[PDB]
């Protein structure tokens, strides 16, 4: 059957505004395993992210975990987009600046 | 303890289009990967390959190479049999390995999911379907019980290769999989504090909210969620009265910190 993703984005380091960092999105409990993430920075599709190779939990479900090197500051936002066939759109998770 | 895990993603998109995927873990370190797109199984550590020699490990490897051919005709076959009572696509999962405990004790597991399901499992000397698994599976796996081959290879691989491998990685990775790492801790938020602990390794950690000497109850741990460089981040939040957030501190205890306990005082 299929299962929804669950996204969750969370910062490598204090964020400190104009402190280089790096931005984790994490993504677990979806099946089918075939799934595209992008993570975004003012809405656009930051280019570098690296994802780890994707895996699953005992229960089956799968995750990844994809990261950027990002620098907070207070004129800009993050988040993270998910398209997988559960959804009939992206589901999109911003940052809440604080984790 | 230390649990090694061999964790197959088999996606199946229709009778052109398949591809087979691994990863390994020894705990929460990731030791190997094999990608569809390779014809060899690819060390994440320095040392993957264990106590094994050059040898020993193509032998090995050389074994997986005709096990994920093998597996891979097998089911396209199953399919192609059972036509048209099993649509594509089609997604099998296995997770397969050993759990190492104190004296040189061992338990091993086979465990398969077809569409998300755990349905079979390697036991003793067989191939069984789990109950609750759909019928159609019986008569396929009775057919792959027939194969003795088959069957004593596993029972080596459960039974032998597993625990001998992995007491190799245990004694090559020694200083890997010993490793401390410091958390760093920092404060956020009628309502919520919240202290999120980021970078620490080994995962088990103790993170509460305080007022002075005193545990405050109503702390709630997150998730564990793991950082990209092999550490790990956990937020625990408490539920406070508004005005009333003076005198709380967040206390984070940690292998890596010795004694010295972070303390983290809110409003400061
Ligand atoms: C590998 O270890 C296997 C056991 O370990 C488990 O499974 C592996 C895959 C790992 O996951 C591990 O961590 C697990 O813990 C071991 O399997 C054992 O194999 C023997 C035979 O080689 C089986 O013995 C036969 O047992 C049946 C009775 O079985 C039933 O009852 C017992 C309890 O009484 C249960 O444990 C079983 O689940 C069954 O419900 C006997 O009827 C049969 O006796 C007949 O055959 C013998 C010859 O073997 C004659 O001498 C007798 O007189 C009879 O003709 C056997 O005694 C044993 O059931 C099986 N364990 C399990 C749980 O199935 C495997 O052999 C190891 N292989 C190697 C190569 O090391
Ligand atoms: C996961 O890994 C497995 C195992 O490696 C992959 O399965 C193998 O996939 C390869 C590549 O497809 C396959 O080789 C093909 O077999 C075809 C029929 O069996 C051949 O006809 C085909 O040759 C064509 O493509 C080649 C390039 O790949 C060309 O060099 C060659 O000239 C042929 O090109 C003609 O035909 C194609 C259509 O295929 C046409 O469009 C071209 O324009 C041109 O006309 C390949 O050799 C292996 O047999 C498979 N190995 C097995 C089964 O053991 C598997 O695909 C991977 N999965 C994913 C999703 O990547
Ligand atoms: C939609 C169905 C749900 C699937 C659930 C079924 C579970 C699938 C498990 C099937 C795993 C074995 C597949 C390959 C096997 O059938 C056989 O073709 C090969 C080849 O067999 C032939 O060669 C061997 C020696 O290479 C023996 O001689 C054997 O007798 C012979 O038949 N055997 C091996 O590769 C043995 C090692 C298996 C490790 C499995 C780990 C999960
Ligand atoms: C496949 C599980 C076998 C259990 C233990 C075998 C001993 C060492 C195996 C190390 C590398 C395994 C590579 C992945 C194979 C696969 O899933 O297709
Ligand atoms: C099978 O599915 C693949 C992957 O989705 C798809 O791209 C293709 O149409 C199919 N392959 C063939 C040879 O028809």
């Amino acid at each position: 059957i299929q299962k929804t993703p669950q996204i969750q984005v969370y910062s490598r380091h204090p964020p400190e505004n104009g402190k280089p960092n790096i931005l984790n999105c994490y993504v677990t409990q979806f099946h089918p395993p075939h799934i595209e993430i992008q993570m975004l920075k003012n809405g656009k599709k930051i280019p570098k992210v690296e994802m780890s190779d994707m895996s699953f939990s005992k229960d089956w479900s799968f995750y990844i975990l994809a990261h950027t090197e990002f620098t907070p500051t207070e004129t800009d936002t993050y988040a993270c987009r998910v398209k997988h066939a559960s959804m009939a759109e992206p589901k999109t998770v911003y940052w809440d600046r604080d984790m | 303890n230390y649990t090694f895990r061999c964790l197959q993603m088999s996606s199946f998109a229709n009778r052109s289009w398949s591809r087979t995927d691994s990863v390994v873990w020894l705990g929460d370190l990731q030791t190997h990967r094999w990608s569809n797109d390779s014809a060899t199984i690819s060390f994440t550590k320095p040392w993957s390959q264990g106590k094994l020699s050059n040898q020993q490990w193509e032998k090995l490897q050389h074994m997986f190479q005709v096990y994920r051919v093998s597996f891979t005709r097998d089911i396209q076959e199953l399919v192609k049999m059972m036509s048209p009572k099993e649509d594509y696509p089609i997604e099998i999962q296995l997770s397969a390995g050993c759990e190492m405990y104190p004296g040189n004790a061992s338990e091993s597991f086979l465990h398969v999911a077809f569409q998300g399901k755990y349905v079979v499992r390697f036991w003793g000397t067989s191939w069984q379907t789990v109950p609750g698994a759909p019928s159609w599976l019986d008569l396929p796996i009775k057919v792959l019980n027939a194969d003795q081959g088959t069957s004593a290879t596993v029972q080596m691989l459960l039974n032998d290769t597993c625990p001998l491998f992995v007491r190799g990685l245990l004694e090559a990775g020694k200083s890997d999989l010993e490793k401390q790492e410091k958390p760093v801790a920092w404060l956020s938020s009628h309502r919520q504090l919240v202290c999120h602990v980021s970078g620490f390794y080994p995962k088990p950690v103790w993170v509460m909210w305080m007022r002075g000497d005193q545990e405050q109850q109503g702390t709630h741990r997150g998730d564990f969620l793991p950082n990209a460089d092999e550490t790990w981040y956990l937020q625990a939040t408490l539920d406070v009265e508004a005005g009333e957030e003076a005198g709380l501190a967040c206390r984070v205890k940690h292998s890596s910190l010795g004694g010295q306990d972070i303390i983290l005082y809110w409003g400061s």
